[PDB]
């Protein structure tokens, strides 16, 4: 099968969860708590590293309620397959107030989203899509 | 649904296909594309789907003129429908290949028709004029 | 094949759409007519539920045209394999003025994405990036 | 192997490069020098086509550094395989102060995401969860 | 600890000492030192116990913030009534778009929402889906 | 302007003590067709760089922006002194997919290593005589 390996990096982190088998992505908590400034940022720590399964990278992709709630956007959001550092979350709140983000508040979620990991290879042919010039048939 | 019969009816005489070969294609009847045609039996949503590819044509344009029949219960698309043929594949290259429209097109059926009224009002034919000449009125009315 | 399902809650429901059969994403039309306010938000609702092929997620990505021209992120922009509600568009107007949203206007795409659903398995070893240390 | 095909539009265009062989994406870096406004936006041309691989599209994802350190995000991002125009990075500057991108920058990263080309069928189920 | 927990939820789902040990894997004589507290719990362990019982790890984890809390877990007492509800705003999260863009956490919002039944005395299998989906809507604000 | 590349490879493969044959299985090319490139007679497209930079051990980007640096400067610092911007290549890579203050400040793993090494210059310290913490915590702060 496919295995997503983590490691607490403190006593803070939080074990990454789902509430269902097919949901999208594993849940990310902050480890700590903190204020993200109004029209400004903040780089949540989740205290944990992660070694991702084979053929797929890892996303930070946002939540939908504290989204549309509170006007917070998931900046960055590309973890390597090769990262084993402590994987942040970056916050973009959007709103003129702050926001307020406690210890264990789920702020975004991690999906393995299949790739191709693919060779670059140079042209010197001028690349056109067949799609015009003849029309429907 | 409002008008697909004579949508589909129409669309198969322009690309001059039979009711067979287009039964042959879709995998309906003859007497059910019959009955479609006509008028006795309705077209359900995914019935456009595979007229669409039987056809040739995204089922999607085939939306967009019933809406002009709800509308003015008639079709101007429909009714000059080998200019917009004509028309739709200058915007397809343009857009796939273009980024000043790749990046600023919102709808290709609509950019269709507002470079059709453009040639209209210039009188300009469409079948005499150059991809590269559309390409800047392309660009003209994506500001 | 693998087949996409939605059905219309309501009359103003349009059908998801794609120019040619390669495109990423299906459009996603709003229902109905709203304004994203200045450096606000909107939830666009487009009265429809989907299901999902196998071995994927919906993501709720924007389409170039409305992001370039009109200052438009796409928030959120996950919908779970098992998500049955409205499907809704979260859109982010930064730009300094108000943008008019009208019935039948594009305002995303759903795309497909496929992910893998793995074994989440937590180690007591603090992980190394295991390659390049010793110099080329 | 899987190939991802480009090519030069001008003199100014950058080969896109990864550090190592599990990167997510391919660097993408400016081709001009520009200034993107405080709390605006700007599209950094890379003066390159692409043809991706079978499939997968191309999502044009941000750069952690360039996120973080200067409150810029990625909008757009969503490359059609049948695009063959200049590939464009849309970006927007949420942040107080102007941002000036050199040539040569890396603005973001072109990841080949898989996905399923699926056909549409519309259903008059009310569909219901099965929790 | 979390071997008090097991044994409580394998009781409340009608689960035999023989039945869990194939679907977990587990010898029934490592459940039994589990269950009893002579053999700890590692937390890779109770994916595989939740798993095996039908419920979600993370809210076996949740019990645990009880214990950590209060000395007991009041959500593990009266689990009948977490259950039967937690099938609720799980089919309004997955059903209903006004929960589904407004929740946070559907442990916590289904605590909470208890305990809105609790407050005013109406009984669990006495309330039904529709009325509970209205009270969430105003909790989510 | 020139790109250099045919010099660049036969520095950079006698840097890794490699023959021309040795090479020559790893890239595929012929050895003559690898003469001929580090001659001069024929040139090296980006995907015989691609080709060279694995089978040389070498990111093929480096590769680039050494041709780069010719371009601009007419020699190339990098190639010059190769060793230590390969020893020193080594403590950025392993710091940037291993510590979250460099993969969340990070710009160009080149551009730092040249700045990394031109703060050892700037104190004349010596590398290899440096530890992998000690250049880690200048480089968090080159990174704010
Ligand atoms: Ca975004």
């Amino acid at each position: 099968k496919s295995v997503l390996r983590f490691k607490k990096l403190t006593e803070h982190a939080f074990t990454p969860s789902k509430g269902s088998k097919f949901a999208a992505g594993f849940d990310l908590c902050s480890a700590y708590d903190l204020v993200i400034p109004a029209v400004g940022k903040a780089l949540v720590k989740t205290d944990i590293q992660v070694e991702l399964p084979e053929g797929c990278y890892g996303r930070i992709a946002p939540r939908s309620g504290l989204s549309w709630k509170h006007h917070i956007d998931v900046g960055a959001g590309v973890i390597d397959r090769d990262y084993r550092g402590n994987v942040g979350v970056v916050l973009f709140n959007h709103a003129k107030t702050d926001y307020e983000v406690k210890k264990g508040d789920r702020v975004a979620q991690l999906i393995c989203e299949k790739i191709i990991y693919p060779e670059i290879q140079e042209v010197e042919e001028l690349m056109e899509t067949e799609r015009g010039e003849g029309g429907f048939g | 649904p409002t008008h697909y019969g004579t949508i589909i009816k129409t669309l198969r005489k322009y690309m001059k296909l039979t009711q067979s070969k287009l039964s042959e294609r879709t995998g309906f009847s003859q007497n059910t594309i019959s009955n479609h045609e006509n008028g006795n039996r309705n077209i359900g949503v995914n019935e456009i789907e595979i007229y669409g590819k039987g056809l040739g044509i995204p089922s999607y344009i085939l939306h967009r003129i019933s809406d002009e029949f709800k509308e003015k219960g008639y079709s101007p698309t429909l009714n000059d429908f080998g200019k917009f043929d004509k028309m739709y594949s200058y915007v397809n290259k343009a857009y796939y290949n273009d980024g000043d429209i790749y990046y600023s097109s919102y709808d290709l059926y609509d950019e269709t028709i507002k470079l059709l009224e453009l040639l209209k009002e210039s009188k300009i034919n469409v079948n005499d004029i150059d991809y590269d000449y559309v390409l800047k009125l392309y660009k003209q009315i994506l500001s």
